[PDB]
Parts: structure tokens; sequence; C-alpha cells
RNA sequence: AGGAGUGGAGCCUGCGGCUUAAUUUGACUCAACACGGGAAACCUCACCCGGCCCGGACACGGACAGGAUUGACAGAUUGAUA
RNA sequence: CAGCCACCCGAGAUUGAGCAAUAACAGGUCUGUGAUGCCCUUAGAUGUCCGGGGCUGCACGGCGCUACACUGACUGGCUCAGCGUGUGCCUACCCUACGCCGGCAGGCGCGGGUAACCCGUUGAACCCCAUUCGUGAUGGGGAUCGGGGAUUGCAAUUAUUC
């Protein structure tokens, strides 16, 4: 069961391979240009990491 | 060899143009020919999310846009100059990467 | 799953010779490239620094999906008094000056 | 390898966020302004703007050797890449971020909220 | 009557000849499963084959065995046993024609089917 | 949504049964008068398998598992 | 004033009706409903269902020195690696 | 006066968005959160195993669709008008030109691309419109299942098949 029936099938690439690299959580992620964060932490974060509000 | 290419770059353009004077002026002050600053396209990243943390709410929009402005200069000079050029404490906010073609 | 007993010896003994182990691992799957060598399941590691936590001993600090810790010199001295690991090996936390 | 240069730009925003988030969690007894980040040739220089030196610099400076530490064995620098330093910002009350953290400090230490608000 | 002709290309004929060129012209579909290699992830599908056609011989019904697999297919020897899928919620027994060489609706087993309906009346406006 | 649901199922079934067993003896050959081994019986020259395992004899399925080999002469 | 529109003469989902749940978790609208960036064949809010689990591996009431921790498997082990 | 409506040396005479106050809502979010007050106890625990499957049991008076017609046609017409992504640092999983299997989904092979450098001069309409419109059921569907042969991913049964 540990490690017997598992691991026989290629599965390794679902939604449950990611999360967001800030609060671990696997919904809403953002994967373009690879910052790899959330709605919510991106919004949070985007004035340190450079994004701007200028359109 | 004469061929060396620099590549210059910033998310603030006053900082860009600042340091590619710097570049300019060093290259001119001694005898020493050197090419325009060659100025290519600004990149402007994209990236839309929804303002609210949830579900309610009317539909509104982020629209997050970056913009890197990235120049290539050209230099015909023995690299000793060109060493003693890029070392000389460029400004904060710009990524610069010398390259001996 | 597995319980040994020499496998978090050593875990002990790097953490004790670093300070912090740098090892990702991942309780889903047995062996991550910088989790080999070290075997032990995520698992028994932050259930036993959990426990530790109870008990309390060491420092620590959290930020984006990480740990950094700081060992005192009361884990010094608790790691060197119970596993009977003698002083000959120096700790790496008071390097240089 | 290398990669493309939107991307490092990307990379070094996050870098960036999780630098400042984390110094703000760890310094958060010291009372944590800013940082700045200084780029040349494999040598990248961090400096934690604070204000109290005496207090962060630590003991035989402790701490300040000792964040290199987690900042190395976190960034994925070489060994021995990084080198960070401790100056002083010449104001306070001029910085949010400060004045924040001494409101929040004030709470901490159960001042009262209006006193402390007038305070600041 | 008629017999079996698959799709317009004759069956009996295709028997004639050997067996090494039939793979080469192998007709669409319900390969993939055991496309990875005639080997291992197999022996259960001819392992209830053997079962069945022991049990039951083609065009017949078989006798307790439900499987969910496809049945990779190359003759319309097929029949004789059912494609079934077991929950203790899903049942299907219908008796089947052998015609099904790579091709179309050789299953009238289903696994799902419209629920109960109500009154679709007492009004529609307030 | 509601809730697992699983629990008021499967009536008149039991769960599979394994035997309880102090030590294992009986599991290798021991058929010698007083349980010893011989060196009649070969080992294997490869270093996947253990030294300290040896041949066994089961009426039923074998004596493995983890890998889900049988390793009888068959 | 018009144009394009609408459970009408295709396509994608959000109510007109619900008890092997089948869908409405935010609604006094226009500030619920192709919205939770929610296109669930990844394990989706598991959902409904013959699903091998322990995911007690927080130190101190009983605690053995085997909590009992596989099976492609020939109708007697009646699902493709439960 | 503040201003408004039209124009006689004359490129320019309301572009569109961003930000957006005081005071409020028992508006939404504790199912974004190492942002947190107030909690549960004991067996197929919401985390592994669910072949099958959840709105799909549905009739254009909720976004994106039909012009009863020279304003419309299949390159005799294009030296074109034109947002922005793209590969291995965790991590195999990226964009693809060009040949062959080919008259083609899909497969094979060396090749380019960390990017104004390769995809690419991105196939973002065909304006004379070289099958070619008289009283227009009939180019304004073709009320869609048969056919070279049907997937880099266990599951395609109301679904990337093309």
């Amino acid at each position: 069961g540990h490690q017997q029936l598992y691991w026989s099938h290629p599965r390794k690439f679902g939604q449950g391979s990611r999360s967001c690299r800030v609060c671990s959580n696997r919904h809403g992620l953002i994967r373009k240009y690879g910052l790899n964060m959330c709605r919510q932490c991106f919004r949070q974060y985007a004035k340190d990491i450079g994004f701007i509000k200028l359109d | 060899i004469h061929r060396i290419r620099i590549t210059l770059t910033s998310r603030n353009v006053k900082s860009l143009e600042k340091v590619c004077a710097d570049l300019i002026r060093g290259a001119k002050e001694k005898n020493l020919k050197v090419k325009g600053p060659v100025r290519m396209p600004t990149k402007t990243l994209r990236i839309t999310t929804r303002k609210t943390p949830c579900g309610e709410g009317s539909k509104t929009w982020d629209r997050f846009q970056m913009r890197i402005h990235k120049r290539l200069i050209d230099l015909h000079s023995p690299s000793e100059i060109v060493k003693q050029i890029t070392s000389i404490s460029i400004e904060p906010g710009v990524e610069v990467e010398v390259t001996i073609a | 799953m597995l319980m040994p007993k020499k496998n978090r010896i050593a875990i002990y003994e790097l953490l004790f010779k670093e300070g912090v182990m740098v090892a990702k691992k991942d309780v889903h799957m047995p062996k991550h490239p910088e989790l080999a060598d070290k075997n032990v399941p995520n698992l028994h590691v932050m259930k036993a620094m959990q426990s530790l936590k109870s008990r309390g001993y060491v420092k620590e600090q959290f930020a984006w999906r990480h740990f950094y810790w700081y060992l005192t010199n009361e884990g010094i001295q608790y790691l060197r008094d119970y596993l009977h690991l003698p002083p000959e090996i120096v700790p790496a936390t008071l390097r240089r000056s | 390898v290398q990669i493309s240069k939107k991307r490092k730009f990307v990379a070094d925003g996050i870098f960036k966020a999780e630098l400042n988030e984390f110094l703000t969690r760890e310094l958060a007894e010291d009372g944590y302004s800013g940082v700045e980040v200084r780029v040349t040739p494999t040598r990248t220089e961090i400096i934690i703007l604070a204000t109290r030196t005496q207090n962060v610099l630590g003991e035989k400076g402790r701490r300040i050797r000792e964040l290199t530490a987690v900042v190395q064995k976190r960034f994925g620098f070489p060994e021995g890449s990084v080198e960070l330093y401790a100056e002083k910002v010449a104001t306070r009350g001029l910085c949010a971020i400060a004045q924040a953290e001494s409101l929040r400090y004030k709470l901490l230490g159960g001042l009262a909220v209006r006193r402390a608000c007038y305070g600041v | 009557f008629r017999k079996f002709t698959y799709r317009g290309v004759d069956l009996d004929q295709l028997l004639d000849m050997s067996y090494e060129q039939l793979m080469q012209l192998y007709s669409a579909r319900q390969r993939r499963r055991l496309n990875r290699g005639l080997r291992r992830k197999q022996h259960s599908l001819l392992k209830r084959l053997r079962k069945a056609k022991k049990e039951a011989p083609p065009m017949e019904k078989p006798e307790v065995v439900k499987t969910h697999l496809r049945d990779m297919i190359i003759l319309p020897e097929m029949v004789g046993s059912m494609v079934g899928v077991y929950n203790g919620k899903t049942f299907n027994q219908v008796e089947i024609k052998p015609e099904m060489i790579g091709h179309y609706l050789g299953e009238f087993s289903i696994t799902y089917k419209p629920v109960k309906h109500g009154r679709p009346g007492i009004g529609a406006t307030h | 949504k509601k809730r697992k649901k699983k629990s008021y199922t499967t009536p008149k079934k039991n769960k599979h049964k394994r035997k309880k067993v102090k030590l294992a003896v009986l599991k290798y050959y021991k058929v010698d008068e007083n349980g010893k081994i011989s060196r009649l019986r070969r080992e294997c020259p490869s270093d996947e398998c253990g030294a300290g395992v040896f041949m066994a004899s089961h009426f039923d399925r074998h004596y493995c598992g983890k890998c889900c080999l049988t390793y009888c002469f068959n």
C-alpha cells in the first residue's frame, strides 16, 4: 500500500501537482510568466514583484 | 576581435537612459568608436485578475502591466576598457549582460 | 510506515553539524533527490519537531512555504547530552566571528 | 541553464517579495522598515533598513551573519556569493512601514489604542 | 439469409490467408490499452476470455463475468462474452450479434439512463 | 455537498482475516528432526536478495508478497 | 429615435419540475446564478457507490516483541494491479 | 464676467482607461492565506484506494448565432493593414519550421528558438471577384455519422476523437 499499489501509472501532472508558492493553495493559481501564485497572493505582492497598475 | 555586444535592461526607463548615457560617454571620452543605442521594443507583460478574493460582487478586473525596456550596444574596442567600464558601479534596478562575441 | 532509529540519528547529526536540514521531503513519495540519502518521511521530521516544540529547545521562523531553524546553546547541549555524541564535533552555528 | 529576460525579471521580483516577507516576519521585534538590493557580477548585496542598528546586528554580529545562511541556503546562491550589510535609515517618521510597525509594537505592549495613535 | 461481412470487406477471405499479416492491417480503435505491447496489463482480458468461452461458447450470454474492458477486437468471436459494468447498480444483459470488427456500436450496455422526470406543468410565469 | 454515505452498505460481510502469531518458526524449511538447516540447498548468486532470507515451501500462493513474485521452482 | 438581441428555426450552461443526493454553498435582484478566476475523466465539496488505507509517527490508564501494514490472481480467491 | 455656439494666416479644437473622498452595509469572503478570536475525541476521518458517474433526469417569448440580397461570390488581385505567448533552477510536462509515412488526423527524423535573431513577412477581407444569380421552397442551413484511417494523458458512455 505504501509503495506497492500506487505509483504504477503516469499521474504526476494533475492539478494536485501545483500549489501557490506563498500559501500552498491549489486554487486560482497563476502560471503565466512562472511566478506561480494564486490570484489574491499575487494581488497582494504585485507592487513588490514589479507589476504596477497603469492600464 | 572587435565585436562586443552589451545588453542593458530595466523596468525603469530613467535608470536605463542614465546608464546608457554613462556607457556611451565612457566609450566616447577616450578615443574610440561606438554605435548608437539600439532601442529594442518594450515588452509589456500583461496579467488580468479579478479584484475580489471570493465570488461575490460585480466582475471588476485588475490589469497589471509590467514594462521591460532593453537596449543593445555595439563595441569595437579592446576587452580591457570594456571590463573597466562595466565595473563602474551601475545604478540599481538595471540588469546588464556584457558579451564578447 | 517504517520507523527506524539510526536514520533519525543521522538526521540529528546532520542537524547538529548544520543547524538546519536541506532536504526537500514529500509525504507522498518515498524518495526525492534532496530527500534521498536521508530517507525519513517528512511526516516523521515535522511530527518530531512538533513534539520538540511541545517540549521546547529550538528556535524557528517561517516564510513562503519554508522553514528556517536556529539551533541555540540549549539544543546543542541537549543533542550533546542525550545521544552521547561527544563534543569532538563542533557546532556549525558559531563559525567565524 | 539560462532563462528568458521576462522570466528573470519575474524571478527577481518573487525573490524580493520572499525576502521582504521573511525579514518582516523574522525582524518583527527590532522594528522593520525596508530593504535595498544592489547587483554586481555574481555579487548581490542586500541591506536591511531599520531604525535600530545596534539591536539588529546582534551580539558579535551573530544575527547579521546568521541571516546570510538563511539567505544562502534558501535562494540557491553559490557558497559565499551573498553579502549583506546594515545601515540605519536617516529618518523614521516618514516611512509608513516603520510607523505601522511602531503602532503594532505599541498595541503589542498593551498600550491603549487612542493614546498610541495620538503618539504616532 | 446474410452472414457478417466486415463493412464491405471480405472476412472468410481474410481468414483464408496466414495470420502474421493481419496486424499490419489491424482495424481502427480498441487497441490502445494493450498498445504498450502484447505484454503485461493484458493477461486479465485473456483470462476472462478463456473463462467465458469455457462457460459459454459464442452466440450465447456468458456466465457471471462482468468485464469493463472494450475487448480489443480482431474477430467476431467476441460474442459469447459480455462487457459489463459491475457496481451493484449497473447490470446490463443483452445478446449482441457478432458484427463488431473495429467499428461502430458493438456495445448495447449503458451505464446511465434518464432519471424520473416530474410534472412539467403547474404554471410557468408569475 | 452531502457526506460520504459509506457506513450502511455491505451487509452480512466480514473482513479478510489474517492469523495472529507470535513467532516465525514453521514458515521456513524445518523438517530435520531438530528444526535446523542443511547446506544442500543453493543460495542465489545475486545481490538484490537478503542473505537472511531462505527458501521456504507453502501449500498456497508463496512465501513472498512485496514484489508479488512466486519464487518456487514450479 | 434606432441597431443587435430573447426558454423560436444549432452550439456552453445558471431556476421553470427533484426524496437509490443527482445540481440552487452567494441571492430582496438589478450588489446570486460562464460567479467563487469553480472548463470536477487529477483524489472536484469528498460527490452517489462490494473504496487494499490510518493520515496517532503529539513524551506519561491497559501496551505484544506480528497495530497485523500485498496479491496480474482458472466457475471454490465471482472488476482492467481493491 | 464665468462661459457657450459656429468659423476666413492655420497638423492637432470631448481618445479610452487608472487612481478615485466623508459617512455607511450586520453586503461577500473563516472553503486564498504561517491573518487570526471562540471547538470537536475513539473506526473502510473530510487527506489513499470511487472500473461507472456527479448540474448532462431538458423545447434558441443567461455572453458569444440565421440578413428572402450586386452592400454578397471558390487565389485571373495581395511589394498586405495586425495584441501577445513560447524549453528544463525545483519537474519529466514549451513554441514549432522542414522532409517521409501521405492526395490527409496522427506517427518518425535530424533543425531553430530564453526570443524584433526561430515559429513568422503570424493564412486578422479576397476589391475586377477566369464552378458563376430571375420572379429568390434550392450558397443565407445544407433540421451531421458514412467513409485513407480515428489521441504525447489510467477514465473521452452528454465528449480535445479528426
